[PDB]
């Protein structure tokens, strides 16, 4: 009932299981159900420069004629340098989180400048998203993929590296706005048994669930590990796709529904 | 297409997901940014009681200004429950309800700060708290802010109710700063085995001391966010947080001096 | 002459009757003459939730095909709670004003998220917001209806309740921009001889002037009483209509110029 | 079901239009937020006179910093008259000219604040003044701001000249804060029966003391906004506002000590 | 009627390009806004060395807080070189690379300010530095800001590398304020006849004393921006700037007391 | 008690007539951090309860 929910909301703690169960029965509204969130890799794509960014810009300009895109940017090697300096000083994860946000901001600015003449803007208030996505002439926005947690960043179990970075920032935006899919555009064909750059016998994994993926005990992954837990708790985005942006057409085929690369399912 | 342009750094080329590769660089305990800071979280439901509760607390806070360097953070209260009722009726997701509830915590902060304006206390914004708290606590003895964290549309999914609320945000701030402590000001004496105002209040037994891990294994309701117990497990500095009754004058003053007048929650932080 | 106006502007106080009369003869430019400002009620509409908001969202999306809309939001019961807490503490009207603005901000954010998929955005447009109003794909914006007076709010003759709230905020927007219409969308057919929720005996008033409305000595009204004085001093919006948003089509018919509720005229 | 979802409060369900229903809750006199504050309004026409007037005023203000906690608010002056000339020529409405004139008041504030920078004085913005004045006056002895209120496009219609200008905005702030006083610094000795620089100067008689009501019933020009007299009728704290000549050194200092050196304007507030 | 509507002023009607018409009004030397200010510029490459260089610098800065009123400005460092590498590879113009490099200077400022937070030091933003430095240096003993100027897309064209960098921005601020001095903290002893870490490092000889005019006519690399020498030629207050090695503890402290421990750069200021 | 103590025996006598202070902690100053902890009310030494009965 709504009467039951409204009575619990005013008389009980928000931690009350009865209130939590009543709120779970509420209707589910998707804010941008026809939109797709994509992450342009930071260290994996944008840090490669023109040879990787320019073909993807062409693919994005072509893809936006058919698909509404929220284009999030990674951070990359400049964030790792900032993390190294700050970690050497013993600064907490909340301070490192703000430093990493600036790097993703830089990448969003550089990508947006290459898309400005195509009408695609760099947005960052929340408010500029509605007009350009609706316009078929635009149909896309660029945003910085770092979460807004800042000094309120939840620290990892060990170390000062912020556990929620540009993978989580992009995914949570896709989940919050009820987008239909989340595509990570990086520099490998997908998830492997191990880091393919340092493990030469790594095997490509075309599809896996979060439970099976955590069962593998991977030493390294193409996505932030906390995103796997966010994926299992997600209400709208119940799977993510990882594709190789260095191969032309991979992003377009993923938007068309092809299972290019790796699909990681929550269930 | 062509090679990644790296900046030479101890974390260069790394994905940062390999704990064995990141530990030599970042695996150490962080420093304390503001070790002399005391953080006080005022419950939204305490503010909801109006002048009958706010005026005595304002007088107690006034007498505490010459004794401590205070960051005062306010919770949301009943008004966030109404925006939840409307927002959930409209079907809005959890990342939509989080900033709407935070707004009520901010309004409570403006109200509390106005009562202390003649003492030099003002409400300060989240970016000011995150980056300029040191200079503001050098200008005046205390500032007021919103206890909610700026998670916004990046709030965690799962529950339709935002999990990172006022208790959680206040502790994330206090522990990130390495503050001397966090005191949570409640409308009850502390944590009980059941809701002391609910249908099973006859069974409610007061808990003078508890651990965050023991509370996280509970299932019943609590006067603090369940996410607070989660961030307490990964805390770095604050070893204990006391929940005291702000409706009893003197308990906040006693708690800031380490006196046991409420429920002591042991975090996961350790040693001498 | 403009030469005498410019001369008086440089040699006289702005309080000089000679200067005031010369300025009153200046040309009258309407910034948004084709736009209409509507207020979506706070306590009367948005506080009712899905049963009231969802039908009006569909009506707004259909109506923007034919009419330019600036959609202001009321505050409602959460503002009354804030006013009660602050009044009990003896806080002045200027402090209560900022508290109420947050509630209208909340309602604007909730309405905007339901309209985001239709391209209609929430605006804080400092220099107006010409782009979204100009586009036939959008043709509408959502704004928070509280005036910006904040601590500079003029207090009422008695009490600390801010006398200029979301009714005045939306009306002054229509007046400043020279909009062709101002429509208050609430939960009653219009103005009654008394509060229809507390007086079973109230009689619907289809049309009344400000002078006639003041002569009746109303104890309560569907609009803020100071708006009646702003209406009589207005240069562009010389009348308003209050309509029942709980009846589908009332907003659309009022936008087309139909008399479906109460029309309050300055003269 | 489509009923209104209410928050339980003493003002719930009602419109706030029924003064009989709101009086039991909000019909009381407000408290003073900054009772120790002195507000000084500097006329824009005084700033227009340049260094010949600004330098002696800066020296007087410098010597006042160890004596009072000052909120200095600057008027607009002749430059606002030009943007009125251009704006009215373009036909812009009164809500368009209000922020345009306010910009000149803010620029006068930046000019005055720069001259006092070596004493720790800086210009602060309206949101800073409205919410964080207490902390700023704890950091330094005085701050400068724009005397114009942020009415903007929500300025009242009726006249093509914005009514809520520097005098009115400064008084709204001083009375809302419950400040110890408001002093208006003019380029004349005070209020006369006619323009002491106008066509009928020969008959202008100096008014040492007057009421806001008597001036509101007056016909003809004044050195203060007519809207100032209107907000004085609804004032809650400030009982008198003195208009003094800033071109005479020492009169501002004397007025801040309550000495009668100009025109005293009696508001609608009576003592207790 | 189409005439220009003028405001009567000493500079009215004229274009401000006729130097003979503007000199009687504005041709004099400006006043000092903050004569007691000491500006310290920390090189980005010094911050790039990490805790080995930052921890001793923080300890030296900590001991300097009770001695001087410090505006601490941080440079960009190696991370700006990477955003240049990616930006130039993408073909971006100089006005796009300027804010990107400035971001790294801001991040260095947040890092340094965090280490001094326990002393009341915070990072402040450029609008705060431009308009409210005086009140912030009254609240606390020192503030940290980005040394890059907010030139952004209005950066000067000609070079594909932004010319107005950290040294230039720091001097522009210090000279505009009329500060008591500007000290540049480098990772080398000062200016050499060649790059002491470059391919011709065997030819490099230390220059204890230089002039900005002679350095500007020089060709080859310098440890400071070449635009710094250009703005030194038009400087109004600061007569000399010293470049000292921040990797040697005590040299910053000595330079702030006027002791010659690095390279002195004589500006175009000779007050005669 | 009879025998030596690390505090004056007169301290115990004036604690009996104390009016405000309810407890005094004796901590080891040769261990860094214990003074800081004791000032925050943390039990890191010997707590001496005075004659002031807490409410
Ligand atoms: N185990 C428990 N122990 C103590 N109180 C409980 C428990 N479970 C529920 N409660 C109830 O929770 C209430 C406190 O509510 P809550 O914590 O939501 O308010 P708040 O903390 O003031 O608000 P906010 O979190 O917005 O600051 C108490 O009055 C009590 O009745
Ligand atoms: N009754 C009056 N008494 C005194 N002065 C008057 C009167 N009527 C007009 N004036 C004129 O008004 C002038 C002051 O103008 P005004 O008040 O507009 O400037 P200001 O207050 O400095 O500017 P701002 O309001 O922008 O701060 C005086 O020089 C005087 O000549
Ligand atoms: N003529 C010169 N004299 C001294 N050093 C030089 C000279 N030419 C080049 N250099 C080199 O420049 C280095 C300093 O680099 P740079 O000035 O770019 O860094 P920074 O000033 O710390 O950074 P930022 O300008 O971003 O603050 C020195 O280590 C030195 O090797
Ligand atoms: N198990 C794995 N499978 C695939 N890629 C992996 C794995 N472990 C590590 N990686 C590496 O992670 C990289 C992507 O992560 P990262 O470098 O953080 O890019 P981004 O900055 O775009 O997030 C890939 O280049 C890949 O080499
Ligand atoms: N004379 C009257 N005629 C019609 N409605 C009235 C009158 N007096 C009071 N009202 C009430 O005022 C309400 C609208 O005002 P309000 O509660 O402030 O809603 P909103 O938030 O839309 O301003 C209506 O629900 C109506 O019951
Ligand atoms: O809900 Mo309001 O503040 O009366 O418009
Ligand atoms: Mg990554
Ligand atoms: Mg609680
Ligand atoms: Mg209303
Ligand atoms: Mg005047
Ligand atoms: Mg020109
Ligand atoms: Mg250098
Ligand atoms: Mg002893």
């Amino acid at each position: 009932s709504t009467a039951e929910l409204e009575e619990l909301l005013m008389q009980r703690s928000l931690t009350d299981p009865q209130l939590q169960a009543a709120a779970a029965a509420a209707a589910d509204f998707r804010i941008l159900p026809d939109a797709t969130v994509i992450k342009i890799g930071g260290q994996s794509v944008i840090d490669r420069g023109r040879a990787a960014v320019y073909p993807l810009v062409d693919e994005i300009v072509a893809a936006r004629k058919n698909h509404k895109l929220l284009i999030g940017t990674g951070a990359g090697t400049r964030a790792r340098h900032l993390y190294s300096i700050a970690a050497g000083l013993g600064l907490p994860a909340g301070v490192l989180a703000q430093l990493g946000s600036s790097v993703a901001d830089q990448n969003a600015a550089m990508l947006g400048q290459l898309l400005a003449k195509h009408g695609i803007p760099v947005v960052g208030g929340a408010g500029l998203s509605a007009v350009p996505l609706s316009l078929a002439e635009v149909n896309a926005v660029v945003f910085s993929g770092m979460p807004p947690y800042k000094l309120w960043m939840r620290p990892a179990a060990e170390g000062v590296i912020p556990p929620y970075r540009t993978d989580a920032g992009c995914f949570l935006l896709a989940e919050q706005f009820g987008c239909k899919q989340m595509i990570f555009v990086k520099d490998e064909d997908g998830l492997y048994t191990a880091n393919p750059k340092t493990s030469k016998d790594a095997t490509f994994i075309p599809r896996i669930s979060v439970d099976e993926m955590k069962a593998k005990g991977l030493h390294d992954s193409i996505l932030e590990f906390p995103v796997l837990d966010l994926l299992q708790s997600a209400q709208h985005v119940r799977e993510v796709q990882v594709v190789n942006g260095l191969v032309p057409g991979n992003l377009t085929r993923a938007l068309a529904g092809e299972h290019v690369g790796t699909i990681i399912t929550a269930s | 297409t062509n090679s990644i342009k790296h900046v030479i750094s101890p974390l260069a080329r790394q994905t940062l997901q390999d704990r064995d590769l990141t530990r030599p660089v970042a695996g150490k305990r962080p420093i304390r940014l503001l070790p002399w800071l005391q953080v006080v979280k005022i419950g939204g439901r305490v503010m909801d009681r109006g002048a009958d509760a706010i005026l005595p607390l304002v007088e107690e806070l006034r007498k505490l200004l010459p004794e401590h360097r205070l960051l005062i953070l306010t919770g949301a209260g009943v008004r966030a429950r109404h925006v939840f009722s409307v927002g959930l009726d409209l079907g809005l997701p959890v990342g939509s309800l989080a900033p709407l509830a935070a707004s009520e915590a901010g309004q409570n902060g403006h109200i509390l700060a106005a009562m202390l304006a003649s003492e030099g206390v003002s409400y300060v914004e989240h970016p000011t708290v995150a980056d300029q708290l040191a200079i503001h606590l050098s200008a005046t003895r205390a500032v007021v802010g919103s206890a909610f964290p700026p998670y916004h549309h990046h709030e965690f999914p799962g529950s339709r109710i935002p999990p990172h609320r006022a208790d959680t945000g206040a502790f994330l701030l206090a522990d990130a700063f390495g503050a001397a402590g966090l005191t949570i000001v409640e409308n009850v004496d502390g944590i009980y085995t059941a809701d002391p105002n609910g249908p099973d209040r006859g069974q409610a037994r007061f808990l003078p001391e508890t651990s965050a891990t023991d509370l996280a294994k509970s299932e019943g309701p609590l006067p603090v966010d369940r996410a607070l117990l989660d961030v307490m497990a990964t805390a770095r500095h604050i070893e204990r947080v006391q929940v005291v009754n702000g409706l009893v004058p003197g308990r906040l003053t006693a708690a800031l001096r380490g006196e046991h007048v409420g429920t002591l929650i042991r975090t996961g932080v350790r040693p001498a």
